[PDB]
RNA sequence: CUUGGAUUUACUGAAGACUAACUACUGCGAAAGCAUUUACCAAGGACGUUUUCAUUAAUCAAGAACGAAAGUUAGGGGAUCGAAGAUGAUCAGAUACCGUCGUAGUCUUAACCAUAAACUAUGCCGACUAGGGAUCGGUUGUUGUUCUUUUAUUGACGCAAUCGGCACCUUACGAGAAAUCAAAGUCUUUGGGUUCUGGGGGGAGUAUGGUCGCAAGGCUGAAACUUAAAGGAAUUGACGGAAG
């Protein structure tokens, strides 16, 4: 609940002592139950392995990349999202990723990604079309909605509110040295209107 | 009425050729209509090899010639006279003009 | 105000062993100073020369050959095969109307870990009691003779050497076994190795390029 | 023997660049373009500059220890023109007659194997 | 006119009378 | 009889909600009702759970899949991708 | 090219459908050769193999599902495993 | 845009398009169209056939599939070009031609759209009528040729036949108003089968109704009124900021 990707729940043996130790995966999309994962150095390249950024050949999709060795996953997590390898440093032992917002990244190559794509995909694609679609959405995340907008609220309420006619009055733009209670509107906008063109 | 059986260009059993620019103004013309030209030319003017075979550090040194294929819109063409108008009867005759 | 061509330093090019004309020439570079070495800033370079400038013979005038420096002994610099390559004007003689031009490439490494790209360019040959004006291959034919070309330049390549297919590349070894092998199935003139690209270089060994310099 | 150096001369229809430099190219030695010679934008490709050009660097490789030259002759290449500009003759012609020893003569104009949209339009530009 | 403006003329003015009859 | 002309599934929401969004609706909304071929049993019996959830109702098989479909178009390029990327490693 | 031969056996020759009759046929010693489904779950497969090493019955994985080889036997429904007990006019054993 | 190093130079790297030369009175496809390599998947024409079935066929209202480019919808990509826009010129004026940027678009994936000088301005099927040389694919017989390899069962080349094609050259028995046409011939000596379209120029492919489309629009589609001409091919002259 509150994730559009799914978990899988996989089972593996503890090395030292006899018992099992379960694990909470995100699933990649094509993971089925009683599919064998395989995680480590020597794993080989399929769907669903746990292997080390630098095992991987460049163009190798993979998801919940780790930031740092043993931070158990960080990139690419949500339904859909995935990291692309683009190139290697062995010698400086790195590995240049792009992730999904189209940022490159060095990594370390001991960091560990899970082979495939986030399940999910698409999910944006259907409308909500409904206040309760909405409503029934963030029930089991947070409270965030609905959003009143500060420009319909008082002068005490919102640095936008007041005057006889809604409107912001001064440029919604934001510095980023603001502090808290301004930072309202577009914070350290580098540019605004329609994005025309390649960015 | 029809000036030209061929229509002015050279697709017969086809339906579409890629088109090429003019080399003068980069006009997209057919490839089988566009006028086209084989240079085979030499780098310097014949005025010029008494005085580069003297500079020359390698004895009985060949030149490299300069190898182009140009091509032309109609308009390009004409205008620079790479060809002319012909009676009605002579634009029948395709066998290249004797100059070589 | 400064005469920028004072700090200048002259070096010298080498060739290796497997070309003949060693003495390439002189290159130029900034003194060595304390912050920057002039050692480090002059590796690495790349210099295009003639094979007919390397073997004396004009035989082979049109193909040009790329040298990488990767060693510097003082005054003199240690340099390496980097490439290979046609001069533009004899490509474009190659290439005449009413004949087919066949074209192969293919990545292979060699033995010592030196992947390498060779690019081989072939043409149907005209027969001396032929009459038609176009001398044509027929598609399924250039395709063996593109089969042809791929699986030797594996052969070759993959079976030797770097230093070793240098002393191949020169007189034309793999282009003449081409031709040979293509022989049955079409008639071809200039077979030719017009390209030799370098794209991935093993850990660098100066012992075994001290090994190609005397 | 001599002192090769390469003489790389571009020649378009707009001006014309004589860039001497060394075996590798990665060092200039001398580099004057038509436009450095003349105060007319019209004439800077114009063969009467190209000369100039081409004597004042023979001048410049001498002083340095220059002898020879391999020439690099191109035009604007990509998807314009192949065709050298007329800068192009009289410069290597002054350069013949400059006291310089000329090597290895080669085009390099930058020929696509193919290409992306060449400039003007569909209708070319009308005059 | 050109017959290629005269048609793209009436084009303009045909939608001019699509919107008209929008109104009622 | 065909009770409806084009809106179909989307037949539910009536005249609300505009027919762009509604059309679109539909498009997604056919593809997560159907019923689909299970890749392990060979029956036409996988239906989707929650998101992502596609069980079998003969094997009692569940595979991680797309929001709507069974799989994504792009999930198919990576089983390619990554299959032929395993074969150049593994010789 | 097995796809024709088998279809001549079904046409000419004695078979039988389904995972019970092949065991059974392979306990009887009457099977002369065995074709697996692609999708035909492995546990159950390594099963039919055991049997069939035992009796020393050759084994054919047929590349297709049980949907692609249940309409390769004529058949509208799907067949996961099948066991040729008599080839008849086709030549079906003697390739594999 | 440039002494804040422009342009140029060499090396390196990434992005997207696109496949130069080879490239042709050449090939494939129902048409639109199709050009790096290899692999996979399913098709197709022609030729070969002393194989097989025996009329299963031609053209077709209604109705379907595909359908350049531009355009629309939603994602991804957006290198270069570039509608719109802005700008520097020229000009009496230029919001045009020329120059510099540049947004949609160009590309791709799911769908719409159904239009082009979509032309061979030439419907499809069939038979006949005149000579000639080339060319592609298949097939059939023959070399002072070159070659595997030393030769055959090699391949290429050469010379002959054919079927199929894309066509080309000459002549006009014949046709046509003529240009021209091996079909535009076998049409007052008027009849092989069949589908579609036109009845002087406009108004007008407009209005209205219907129908399809998200829209842009597509298809069907008048009348009032107005007019003695509009037009085709060729000839003489005149003129041309066309050549000789
Ligand atoms: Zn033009
Ligand atoms: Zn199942």
């Amino acid at each position: 609940p509150g994730r559009g990707a799914p978990l899988a729940k996989v089972a593996f043996r503890d090395p030292y002592k006899y018992k099992l130790r379960e694990e909470t995966f995100i699933a990649n999309e094509g993971v089925y139950t009683g599919q064998f994962i395989y995680a480590g150095k020597k794993a080989s390249l399929n769907v669903g392995n746990i292997l080390p950024l630098g095992a991987c050949p460049e163009g190798t999709i993979v998801s919940n990349v780790e930031e740092k060795v043993g931070d158990r996953g960080a990139l690419g997590r949500t339904s859909g999202n995935y990291v692309i390898i683009i190139g290697h440093n062995p010698d400086e032992n790195k590995t240049r990723v792009k992730l999904p917002s189209g940022a490159k990244k060095i990594i370390s190559s001991d960091a560990r990604g899970v082979i495939g794509v986030v399940a999910g995909g698409g999910r944006i694609d259907k409308p909500l079309l409904k206040a309760g679609r909405a409503f029934h959405k963030y029930k089991v995340k947070r409270n965030s909605w609905p959003k009143t907008r500060g420009v319909a609220m008082n002068p005490v309420d919102h640095p936008h509110g007041g005057g006889n006619h809604q409107h912001i009055g001064k440029a919604s733009t934001i510095s980023r040295g603001a502090v808290s209670g301004q930072k309202a509107g577009l914070i350290a906008a580098r540019r605004t209107g329609l994005l025309r063109g390649t960015q | 009425p029809k000036k030209r059986a061929s229509n002015g260009r050279n697709k017969k059993g086809r339906g579409h050729v890629k088109p090429v620019r003019c080399l003068n103004c980069a006009r997209c013309v057919p490839k089988d209509k566009a006028i086209k030209r084989v240079t085979i030319r030499n780098m310097v003017e014949a005025a010029a090899v008494r005085d580069l075979s003297e500079a020359s550090v390698y004895a009985e040194y060949a030149l490299p010639k300069l190898y182009n294929k140009l091509h032309y819109c109609v308009s390009c063409a004409i205008h620079a006279r790479i060809v002319r108008v012909r009676s009605r009867t002579d634009r029948k005759i395709r066998t290249p003009p004797q100059r070589k | 105000v400064v005469d920028p061509f004072t700090r200048k330093d002259w070096f010298d090019i080498k060739a290796p062993t497997t070309f003949e004309n060693r003495n390439v020439g002189k290159t130029l570079i900034n003194r060595s100073t304390g912050l920057k070495n002039a050692a480090d800033g002059l590796k690495g370079r790349v210099f295009e020369v003639c094979l007919a400038d390397l073997q004396g013979s004009e035989d082979h005038s049109y193909r040009k050959i790329k040298l990488r420096v990767d060693e510097v002994q003082g005054k003199n610099l240690l340099t390496n095969f980097h490439g290979l390559d046609f001069t533009s004007d004899k490509l474009r003689s190659l290439v005449r109307k009413w004949q087919s031009l066949v074209e192969a490439n293919v990545t292979v490494k060699t033995s010592d870990d030196y992947v390498l790209r060779v690019f081989a360019i072939a043409f149907t040959k005209r027969q001396p009691n032929q009459i038609k004006k176009t001398t044509y291959a027929q598609s399924s034919k250039l395709r063996e003779v593109r089969k042809k070309m791929i699986e030797i330049m594996q052969r070759e390549v993959s079976n030797c050497t770097l230093a070793q297919l240098t002393s191949k590349l020169i007189p034309e070894v793999i282009g003449r076994e081409i031709e040979k092998s293509t022989q049955t199935i079409f008639p071809l003139q200039n077979v030719h190795i017009r390209k030799v690209k370098l794209l991935k270089q093993p850990k660098f060994d100066l012992g075994s390029l001290l090994a190609l310099h005397g | 023997s001599q002192v090769f150096g390469v003489a790389r001369i571009f020649a378009s229809f707009n001006d014309t660049f004589v860039h001497v430099t060394d075996l590798s190219g990665k060092e200039t030695i001398a580099r004057v373009t038509g436009g450095m010679k003349v105060k007319a934008d019209r004439d800077e490709s114009s063969p009467y500059a190209a000369m100039l050009a081409a004597q004042d660097v023979a001048a410049k490789c001498k002083e340095v220890g220059i002898t020879a030259v391999h020439i690099k002759l191109r035009a604007t290449g990509g998807t314009k023109t192949k065709t050298p500009g007329p800068g192009g003759q009289s410069a290597l012609r002054a350069l013949a007659r400059s006291g310089l020893r000329i090597g290895r003569i080669e085009d390099v104009t930058p020929v696509p194997s193919x290409s992306t949209r060449r400039k003007g339009g569909r209708r070319g530009r009308r005059l | 006119m050109r017959d290629k403006w005269r048609k793209k003329r009436v084009r303009r003015l045909k939608r001019k009378r699509r919107k008209v009859r929008a109104r009622s | 009889t065909k009770r409806t002309k084009k809106v179909g599934i989307t037949g539910k929401f009536g005249v609300r909600y505009g027919s762009s969004l509604r059309r679109q609706t539909k498009k997604l909304e056919v593809q997560q009702h159907a019923k689909y071929d299970c890749s392990f049993c060979g029956k036409r019996t996988v239906q989707r759970g929650a998101t992502g959830i596609w069980n079998c109702k003969s094997c009692k098989k569940t595979v991680a899949g797309g929001a709507y479909t069974v799989s994504t178009a792009a999930a198919a390029t990576v089983r390619s991708t990554i299959r032929r990327l395993r074969e150049l490693a593994e010789a | 090219n097995i796809n024709s031969k088998l279809a001549l056996t079904i046409k000419s020759g004695k078979y039988t459908l389904g995972y019970k009759s092949v065991v059974k046929s392979l306990r009887t010693g009457k099977a002369k050769l065995v074709i697996i489904a692609a999708n035909t779950p492995v546990l159950r497969k390594s099963e039919l193999e055991y049997y069939a090493m035992l009796s020393k019955t050759p084994v054919y994985y047929f590349q297709g599902g049980n949907n692609e080889l249940g309409t390769v036997c004529g058949k509208l429904f799907r067949v996961g495993t099948l066991s040729i007990l008599d080839a008849g006019d086709s030549d079906i054993l003697s390739s594999i």
